[PDB]
């Protein structure tokens, strides 16, 4: 077999409720 | 999207022989 | 509340082998890897205490 | 094959008595 796997992504009704792009890791004092 | 590999190669356990690989 | 109490100062932990060829060790590990057979005991007891 | 480990009582192996057992509980 070569099934692929997904992410499971705690569900908000029928959709996975995946996320926006937070990726962020700017501090910057400035 | 999908971006896996499911393969099986027929640590381990004894009460069951299923193992699978995964490809990134 | 009278008495004082004991002290530890130092534990170790001694482990003796029997010391067997490594000829037959090798063979003696590869079976027992196996995974028809495999150590299992029981509590003597075996009770569950309320 | 596993005979040569059992000590000789002559010209036979000191094997047998399959009592590879374990029993024991208070009952």
């Amino acid at each position: 077999e070569d099934i692929n796997f997904a992410s499971l992504a705690p569900r908000h009704g029928t959709r996975p409720f995946m996320g926006t792009w937070n990726e962020i890791g700017t501090s910057q004092l400035n | 999207v999908s971006s896996s590999i499911g393969l099986r190669p027929d640590g381990r356990s004894s009460f069951t022989p299923n193992q699978a690989y995964l490809t990134l | 509340v009278d008495g004082a109490s004991v002290r530890f100062d130092s534990v170790n932990l001694y482990a003796t082998f029997f010391p067997m060829a490594h000829n037959t060790a090798s063979t003696l590990e590869a079976m027992l890897r196996n995974d028809t057979h495999d150590q299992s005991f029981n509590d003597y007891l075996s009770a569950a205490n309320m």
